């Protein structure tokens, strides 16, 4: 069915059809235009008029241009052919390696799995990071959140999780870039081509052979309109749902940052004619997010583990976006700027961080008890910050001084040099198993490491490194 | 969105060729009332800050002159005033 | 059918029929205008009013057209006629803008004549992608010791100059501009030369005039063009000028030429956008800023890129500038821009009031690229310098107890103080890379530890003159090899020994 | 109800009351046909370059040069006075939708 | 022609249903013949009596220092991840011994868990925790999750109160738990803003107080003439940064017969449940 | 032109013309009441209607009242005859000493100096005060903050700056009162007449002879509405631009208070219905401050 553009407002287009309307979520193609501009229907307005959100820039459109209804929503290809290949929100590859010869295409919009089709089996992951393995264990087949402001180390942490999990996974994986820097996208593509996660091969006739790849890529970045940012995560979710439904294989999904998706709605709803909510956000800030998260869930067919980096504007955790996002997560990791200024990396606040897989019915009682003792110690140290800042450590008793010593020691001990940081840190990476972390924490809590200094726990991994560094520092 | 002149009692006059605009600039008809505010149609000639008087003896101040109506604040309660009442300049 | 009646009565009806290319203003106010007509107008199209004023076709309503005026709302009246230029908002580019100050739309203001024209590249173009892009692997000689050493800026990078007012941001920019003179004049090959662009947004006109005068003094306008959108100018022009400068730099990027763009300050542009948005009755948000501010800055900055071997090989740095309020970087606009850039250069008021100038902090300043934006000769020295400054920052908490402390702590404090007094520089006085390498080699080898702190200034100057008189061969060898071999290192140590011998200091 | 609804209801009432119905019906139908066929009367109605005086003058000339009752003329003068001339065609449909 | 209504009866016991009584367990339909209107007038002043029977929560600090009665409306207010849902689920689990050791419906306590805004994984975990302990033959669940539209989240607590009014008027005691009520307020704000109604404080309407008062005043202890039933309420609220000076917490504090505050400092110090016995009252 | 008032909303008057609308910033004179009322155009609305901010009170206005378009913005008189006098935003005198017999008039809305007609060489200003010239040196073309209220000797510093700059640099001075207390203005006028900054000598017939003085005054009283208090600094600034351009001598401009000017702008923006910015201030704050300070 043909239609006419009647109105254009930034990233919004109001179109007029004569005979028959298209349903909502349907895709529309503009013909008199350079690129392939796609429009997603959002509303109906009467007079056979329709409101749409554009997946690309509207510069060049005219009131009178012709529009064609495709009869179905946006369709993204699926299969093992998307592996080792970049794909934008409309499925078009931007890897400059040819088209996607996939047989089947799924719709961007799908209803979430039902209540009966869920399986909440508790498992654990081996991240190699001390803080999350100890105090916020990540759940195999659940949602994971990395909350932080700007410049606290979310992207580095996601890259570390990629190196320590995806390479040692065997199954498939997906990465969605929702409003992140294109630079880090190219960096990830080349690192994946390096580590063998993507196995590209150039045939004699210019074609390519990605056979052997274990990771797809979907990128809608900052250099994109809001409509092309509020529909990328859905593309990645379709690509992963194909795997964990027909293939029936576990998959890992990484999203950087999810907050951008809500932000696009913020810069769209004003144009769609909606009343703003508290901070200019939308009234649909919760449903547009729950409809995205509920599609991520382990089921009886397969499982999606998810690792989402959630921006926090102005370091305000009471903002509606992270506040809503907290309710959808199975594990949490709140990064802090106050801790990064001390040179501690990862700058994880172990008190705001939490998890559901910490109970003794999942992890042992030694793990649970060590974690809770560490939390008690750090809270007791936090409770003295005011009186230390005003008066000083001399006012404190001896028990409080011992507490302060052990708390500073365990803060510095929960600091790991990653492998990807070697480019701006120089020191090599340190993978750390869980029992070593638990033994080290037990020893530091008992009092078997009070003799050592405080700067001997900084970026050392286990305890043998700490003792060797204390020896070298004695000189 | 309708103007006081666009209500369906006056257009029956304009459409019928009635030119009974001899109603002076002194007299007007109340159009709306609420919360201590009144809104009139007419009084083309009333000054800003001028006192006006209703049928029931009460009085008010004209503040918001507009192209289609006149906004009046009342020195009393609105139970006395009701739509359709007459208003005259002092 | 009945057109004769209208032609007879209206006396000119036949001319107002073609509303497809000509329109009529209806309302004016707040920099916005409403037009009736222009049915064939493109979105983002440039529009020409009656009295030469121009605008952007922003919104295409069902009947009306909402236009943004690149000027003041006094040269536009209700009833004025409006035409179509037939092209999207564009600006001139190429050689011809060099040495010329221009407004946001390529119109000159320095009073020297008109400007030649390419096909007039557009303004709000889309950025490149992932494949043609390339990682950063070569430097951008800024001429500042602390920046080139500890916070290295690459070529194809986006590093932020953030700090409160009156701290030395424009100074850093102008020094980066001035240091390129010797490198450009000595090459005559545009692949290695680095041009530049300086975009002033909401800045005082006197400052721009002084900057232009200081650049013309030092012959640093053969390869620079300036884009001025000052405080007296309207808000749309401040909103544009960054995009116009980036469009001027895209010519060098695509051609394979290397260019650097400096934005003064971006926050002013954000304020102008907030103004235009609130005047369009749009819904505010955090600090009254709309949600389309991130998209603004990110549209702007993602164009800065290092093109690949197949896309010519060009590059485009970007040194955006932001003014904070009481050093708060946890605000909305600073955090929005920190999430976009590939680095950060911090500046403090404490260090600027004490006397430390440039007031570049080093614990907060970072750079993702790092050593890859350095030469080996400077790597070998800046590594040790960064490590020693980290040690000094750590152990400076107990500096008053230096007598009670061990000799190691006192040595660390002495080395750190010497280095800190060595990172200082004068205004409009950059340094070559080889000279920086020599100076930091002197510093990180204990030759300044016994020397008094205050002397280290003149020492440096004298040392420079010494190595510019006899040891030019060392400088050329470093600039060619880009490496400090053992032979050049021994030569440099011998020269340093002869210098400390021939000259007297307080210690 | 609506604006065109208000004007159409008023005209329907006053036409059923005093003058006629078929006359005004044919007048409105002829006006709508002229709007949909001339392709310039529509722009004359929508354009703001036309002064209110020129509008009223052309309307009175159309009154004189065609079979026309004064009720429709007062309607047109009212729609011009209230800036509702573009609502002519819509109003006509209401007068055609009452049949 | 039907006003929005839901089924009621013992057919709901052991079943998980949506806001409108449609089952989602996936095992059979709802065998219930009598329905009940969602929005209803609460019972008046005369058909009521004082609260004298306790509601055994199973915990020690609650049952001792912050006691709860049958006919009471006690709020469970705190921050995120502090032990609210755990308190409610322990209250549900403690009743299986009391119910198994009798066949008098006047002494048994039935339970209703209303999940607004939660994700289906959490509701499934709760159902699993209850089935693992045989604590579902006397409970039902009303799941209005996040994917479910705003009107279902807005209507689910009223549906639960309607299901509990059957026990209240039949002489059988019941306890209803709302998790979290604030999510319901958010859904109402969404609906009202999309109906072009004007907002108020924090973009909410003015009718939020009426919303929660309508809902919580239906909890009551009836007299010996009206059967003698009860409907205890245990709403749940998530504050941000412990700010109970906000708009929704203030209202729900002013329209409840108690408070059970929960703090993170006490949660990490070692006190679990993290009940602050100073601010908490009854 | 001749137009009619269509509506009055406090200090916001909407006016209708039949043809050839006036541009924005133009002045309109109302006819038919005392207390000469001037209206500054601010916005076009359609239907040949415009919106205006009033410089004085709107009480006693009538719809249909006739209005004239002067054909140019608010035109202040300029010359050495404005020395020793007081003037309001519309150029009229309020000193009860006669009219200003000036042979010229300048608009208060003037474009700032271009990029070419601007000096790149900065230079200090030789005041004659030790602490100032030592620790806080002033500059030509500069803008100097003066943080201090009363009880500190501000007025005497002001008069000294005026006298010293007039003696040495030969340049006159200007004082603008942006919403100042009226008794403070009277006190300042009497202090100026006492210290010799102003020379008000009576004449035989009964007129005054303002001989060689050193300062003009432009008072925007607090009792004046918003629109006047917002357009006072521009008046004094044009009066000073006269001396800068044709006379070609350095001049000193004093504004007391800059913040009050900002308040007036915020109020004016609130009346016209513009959505306020961060802290209630207008969205045209930096732009207006630049339109002022760039001159
Ligand atoms: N190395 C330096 N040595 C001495 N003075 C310096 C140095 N660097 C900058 N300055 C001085 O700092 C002052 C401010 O310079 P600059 O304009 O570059 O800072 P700014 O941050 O841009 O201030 P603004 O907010 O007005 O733009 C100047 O007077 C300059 O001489
Ligand atoms: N008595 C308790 N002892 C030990 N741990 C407890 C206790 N009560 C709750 N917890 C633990 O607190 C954590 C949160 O559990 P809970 O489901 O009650 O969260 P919540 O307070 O409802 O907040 P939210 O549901 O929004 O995440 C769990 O890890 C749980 O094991
Ligand atoms: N483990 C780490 N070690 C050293 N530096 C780090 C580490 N993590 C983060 N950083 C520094 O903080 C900055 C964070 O940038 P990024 O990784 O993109 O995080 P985000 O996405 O939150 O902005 C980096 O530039 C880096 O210099
Ligand atoms: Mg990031
Ligand atoms: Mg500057
Ligand atoms: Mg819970």
């Amino acid at each position: 069915n043909h239609g006419r553009i009647t109105q254009v407002i930034g990233a919004v287009v109001d179109v007029h059809f004569d005979e028959q309307l298209p349903p909502i979520l349907n895709s529309l193609e503009v013909q008199g235009h350079t690129n392939r501009l796609v429009l997603e229907v959002a509303q109906h307005l009467g007079e056979n008029t329709v409101r749409t959100i554009a997946m690309d820039a509207t510069e060049g459109l005219v009131r009178g241009q012709k529009v064609v209804d495709t009869g179905a929503p946006i369709q993204v290809p699926v299969g093992v052919e998307t592996l080792g290949r970049i794909m934008n929100v409309i499925g078009e590859p931007v890897d400059e390696c040819g088209p996607v010869p996939a047989k089947k295409t799924y719709s961007i919009h799908r209803a979430a799995p039902l209540f009966a089709d869920q399986s909440t089996e508790p498992g654990l992951l081996q991240t190699g990071i001390k803080v999350v393995d100890l105090l916020a264990p990540y759940a195999k087949g659940g949602k994971i959140g990395l909350f932080g402001g700007a410049g606290v180390g979310k992207t580095v942490l996601i890259m570390e999780l990629i190196n320590n999990v995806a390479n040692k996974h065997g199954g498939f994986s997906v990465f969605a870039g929702v409003g992140e820097r294109t630079r880090e996208g190219n960096d990830l593509y080349h690192e994946m081509m390096t580590t063998g996660v993507i196995k590209r091969k150039k045939l004699e006739d210019g074609k390519f052979d990605f056979t052997g790849s274990k990771a797809a890529l979907v990128y809608g970045q900052m250099n994109e309109p809001p409509g092309a940012r509020a529909r990328v995560a859905l593309t990645a979710l379709s690509v992963a749902e194909y795997f964990r439904d027909e293939q029936g294989q576990d998959v890992l999904l990484f999203i950087d940052n999810i907050y951008r998706f809500t932000q696009a709605g913020s810069e769209v709803s004003a144009l769609l004619g909606r009343i703003p909510s508290a901070v200019g956000y939308q009234p649909t800030l919760a449903t547009d997010l729950g409809q995205l998260q509920e599609r991520i869930t382990t089921t009886k067919k397969g499982s999606i583990t998810s690792v989402q980096a959630v921006y926090v504007p102005a370091d305000d955790l009471t903002d509606p976006a992270p506040a809503t996002t907290f309710a959808h997560l199975d594990a949490t990791t709140v990064l802090s700027r106050q801790i990064a200024e001390l040179g501690i990396y990862p700058a994880v606040d172990p008190l705001d961080s939490t998890s559901r897989m910490l109970a003794p019915e999942i992890v042992g009682q030694e793990h649970y008890d060590t974690a809770r003792a560490t939390q008690k110690l750090l809270q007791d140290y936090k409770s003295l910050q005011d009186i230390i800042a005003i008066l000083g450590m001399d006012e404190l008793s001896e028990e409080d001084k011992l507490v302060v010593s052990r708390a500073r020691k365990i803060q510095r001990f929960l600091s790991q040099p990653f492998t990807v940081a070697e480019v701006f840190t120089g020191k090599p990476g340190r993978f750390v198993e869980l029992p070593e972390t638990i033994k080290s924490a037990q020893t530091i809590l008992r009092g078997e490491c009070d003799d050592l200094p405080e700067m001997a726990f900084y970026m050392c991994g286990g305890l043998e490194e700490v003792r060797s560094k204390a020896v070298k520092m004695a000189q | 969105k309708i103007s006081p002149s666009e209500m369906s009692r006056l257009l029956e006059e304009r459409i019928a060729g009635w030119k009974t605009q001899t109603s002076t600039e002194e007299v007007g008809r109340v159009v709306s009332v609420g919360d201590g505010i009144a809104r009139l149609f007419g009084l083309e000639g009333v000054q800003a800050g001028e006192l006006v008087e209703f049928q029931n003896g009460m009085t008010g101040m004209a503040l918001n002159l507009e192209t289609d109506n006149v906004g009046v604040v009342i020195f009393g309660d609105d139970r006395s005033v009701l739509e359709g009442d007459s208003v005259k300049r002092t | 059918e009945m057109s004769r009646l209208l032609e007879e009565r209206i006396a000119g009806w036949k001319t107002q029929t073609s509303t497809e290319e000509v329109g009529r203003v209806v309302s004016v106010g707040d920099g916005i205008a409403r037009l009736f007509g222009l049915e064939g107008v493109q979105a983002g199209e440039l529009v020409e009013f009656q009295n030469g004023m121009t605008g952007m076709a922003l919104n295409l309503e069902t009947d009306n057209v909402g236009v943004v005026i690149f000027g003041d709302d006094r040269s536009v009246l209700e009833g004025d006629s409006v035409k179509r230029t037939g092209r999207i908002v564009d600006v001139p580019i190429g050689p011809g803008l060099l040495g010329r100050v221009v407004d946001a739309l390529g119109n000159p203001i320095d009073g020297k004549g008109p400007i030649p024209a390419k096909e007039r590249r557009r303004v709000e173009l889309k950025a490149p992608g992932i494949i043609p892009r390339k990682s950063v692997h070569e430097p951008m000689m800024t001429g500042l010791k602390c920046v080139d050493a500890l916070v290295p800026v690459g070529r194809g990078q986006r590093e932020l100059i953030i700090g409160d007012r009156q701290t030395g941001k424009t100074a850093v920019a102008v020094d980066a501009i001035i240091n390129q003179k010797e490198i450009n004049d000595s090459t005559d090959d545009e692949s290695k030369k680095l041009y530049c662009i300086y975009v002033a947004v909401g800045q005082k006109r006197s400052t721009v005039a002084q900057i232009v005068k200081a650049l013309e003094q030092r012959d640093a306008m053969k390869y620079t063009t300036v884009v001025a959108a000052t405080a007296s100018e309207a808000a749309p022009l401040q909103f544009l000028a960054p995009y116009s400068g980036c469009a001027m730099g895209e010519w060098f990027r695509d051609s394979g030429r290397h260019c650097v763009i400096i934005y003064d300050d971006l926050s002013k542009q954000a304020t102008a956008y907030r103004q235009m948005s609130l005047l369009l009755r749009r819904p505010p948000g955090r600090e009254a800023y709309p949600g389309d501010v991130f998209y603004l800055h990110s549209r702007l900055l993602e164009r800065a890129a290092k093109m690949g071997d197949k896309s010519g090989g060009g590059s485009l740095t970007a040194l955006p500038v932001i003014e904070t309020q009481a050093g708060d970087v946890s605000a909305y606009i600073p955090t929005n821009v920190i999430s976009i850039t590939d680095g950060q250069i911090f500046l403090e008021t404490e260090l600027f009031y004490k006397g430390i100038r440039p007031a570049i902090n080093v614990g907060l300043s970072v750079s993702r690229v790092g050593s890859a934006a350095q030469v080996k000769a400077m790597k070998q020295v800046a590594g040790t310098m960064k490590l020693e400054l980290a040690q000094y920052r750590e152990v400076a908490a107990f500096a008053q107890f230096g007598s009670d402390l061990d000799a190691s702590t006192r040595q660390l404090l002495t080395r750190g103080t010497a280095l800190t007094e060595l990172l200082k520089q004068r205004q409009y006085s950059p340094m070559k890379n080889s000279v920086q390498v020599c100076v930091l080699y002197c510093g990180v080898k204990g030759y300044l530890d016994p020397l008094d702190p205050k002397e280290i200034s003149r020492f440096e100057s004298l040392f420079i003159d010494y190595i510019n008189a006899n040891h030019q061969d060392i400088l050329k060898t470093i600039e060619t090899e880009k490496e400090l071999s053992e032979k050049t290192e021994a030569k440099l140590r011998a020269a340093v020994d002869e210098f400390v011998a021939m000259n007297e200091f307080k210690k | 109800q609506t604006l065109e609804g208000r004007y159409a209801s008023a005209l329907f009432r006053v036409a059923k009351k005093k003058n006629q119905l078929e006359k005004v019906y044919g007048d409105l139908e002829s006006v709508r046909n002229a709007l949909k066929d001339s392709s310039e009367f529509r722009l004359f109605v929508d354009s703001p370059a036309v002064s209110v005086q020129q509008k009223l003058d052309v309307l009175r000339q159309l009154v004189n040069r065609y079979k026309f009752d004064p009720l429709t003329g007062n309607l047109l003068t009212t729609l011009v006075e209230n800036k509702r001339l573009p609502m002519l065609a819509r109003v006509a449909d209401a007068f055609d939708a009452m049949y």
